[PDB]
């Protein structure tokens, strides 16, 4: 069965962290397994590989400190785990198998940061009245002010279809932020019901926020 | 040892046209593999043994792979095909992935519809107040966004995202942002931003003065 690994996972800096990667009651001592590095916008890195038989490690050169490998022959799993972390270890990793093959796993993302659980600072966003000259005049939430992936936005709920365009988290000074944005006809918000369902899964607030123009 | 390299970086194409990238290496090496990303999710299991293709792969595509540089190579274009690609080495002691290059569709040039929403109610309250030009479906990629309080050209304080080849609108869009206090900013007027784009040298911009 194609390979699994659980959650998220975030992190404290200087640190350390056990990761999974769990497979069948078979096939289980048989297949070398690698771990892979790949920080967001990043290219790829092999780090180790170990066998489940023997249990026989093989760390990549630059990391042989930082990382190590391990598996327990029962619970058909494997924990790879790393210690003492950056904000710039911070990334997505990943097991896999296979000869020639490869079928990998759905990997796993892990954050490297120093805060905890911020509820968004959640502001709407009007134009100049019509300062933007337009038939269809644009919109949008900001969302910043947060930590916790991730962010979810709906625009008067999931009532939007399209030109309902939604960026992705910028994090910085160890805070997320992101800023999605809609756009509509000079007949539909002028004078109609726009709230933006801004939503948080560690906070759990529906911060279901509306908008109108005049500042 | 042994580091792997992607032809173009990234690289445009309408369908149709045929289209080739390469990987070419620091050694001779036996075969040759490449994997498939299509953005947040892991690879898949692409081209092996140089030009062995995992079963799925449409057969667009042919592995040619040289001693020491490779290719790889598409013949029809479809969107399918829109991703981005590396090459694998199973033979150095360690084994070391390629550049990545990156596929995207040649459309219609499209210019940019930009929307600027000064700061919000609250944000006053909060004194750290910032400003958004939301820059929307356009192409190609090409994008001279550039920010200009009381006509200086800010370099810093800048924060930009950008989404790829919006699936249905086969586009893109890129919310930059811009911040200080209350001060700072009651500071400096004329509060505009510009970006210049591959159609339309001749520069377009939504600006801003408010009081």
């Amino acid at each position: 069965v194609q390979l699994q690994q659980p959650g998220a996972e975030l992190v404290k800096p200087g640190a350390s962290v056990k990761l999974s990667c769990k497979a069948s009651g078979y096939t289980f001592t048989s297949y070398w397994m690698h771990w892979v590095k790949q920080r967001p916008g990043q290219g790829l890195e092999w780090i180790g590989m170990i066998h489940p038989h023997s249990g026989s490690t093989n760390y990549n050169e630059k990391f042989k400190s930082k990382a190590t490998l391990t598996v327990d022959k029962s619970s058909s799993t494997a924990y790879m785990q790393l210690s003492s972390l950056t904000s710039e270890d911070s990334a997505v990793y990943y097991c896999a198998r296979g000869a020639d093959v490869a079928y990998w796993g759905q990997g796993t993302l892990v954050t490297v940061s120093a805060a905890k659980t911020t509820p968004p600072s959640v502001y709407p966003l009007a134009p100049g009245s019509a300062a933007q000259t337009n038939s269809m005049v644009t919109l949008g939430c900001l969302v910043k002010g947060y930590f916790p992936e991730p962010v979810t936005v709906t625009w008067n709920s999931g009532s939007l279809s399209s030109g309902v365009h939604t960026f992705p988290a910028v994090l910085q000074s160890d805070l997320y932020t992101l800023s999605s944005s809609v756009t509509v006809p000079s007949s539909t918000w002028p004078s109609e019901t726009v709230t933006c369902n801004v939503a948080h899964p560690a906070s759990s607030t529906k911060v279901d926020k509306k908008i109108v123009p005049r500042d | 040892q042994i580091v792997l390299t992607q032809s173009p970086a990234i690289m445009s194409a309408s369908p149709g046209e045929k289209v080739t990238m390469t990987c070419s290496a620091s050694s001779s090496v036996s075969y040759m593999h490449w994997y498939q990303q299509k953005s947040g999710t892991s690879p898949k299991r692409w081209i092996y043994d140089t030009s062995k293709l995992a079963s799925g792969v449409p057969a667009r595509f042919s592995g040619s792979g040289s001693g020491t540089s490779y290719s790889l190579t598409i013949s029809s274009m479809e969107a399918e095909d829109a991703a981005t690609y590396y090459c694998q080495q199973w033979s150095s002691n360690p084994p070391t992935f390629g550049g990545g290059t990156k596929l995207e569709l040649k459309r219609a040039d499209a210019a940019p519809t930009v929307s600027i929403f000064p700061p919000s109610s609250e944000q006053l309250t909060s004194g750290g107040a910032s400003v958004v030009c939301f820059l929307n479906n356009f192409y190609p990629k090409d994008i001279n966004v550039k920010w200009k309080i009381d006509g200086s050209e800010r370099q810093n304080g800048v924060l930009n995202s950008w989404t790829d080849q919006d699936s249905k609108d086969s586009t893109y869009s890129m919310s930059s942002t811009l911040t200080l206090t209350k001060d700072e900013y009651e500071r400096h007027n004329s509060y505009t931003c510009e970006a210049t784009h591959k159609t339309s040298t001749s520069p377009i911009v939504k600006s801003f003065n408010r009081n």
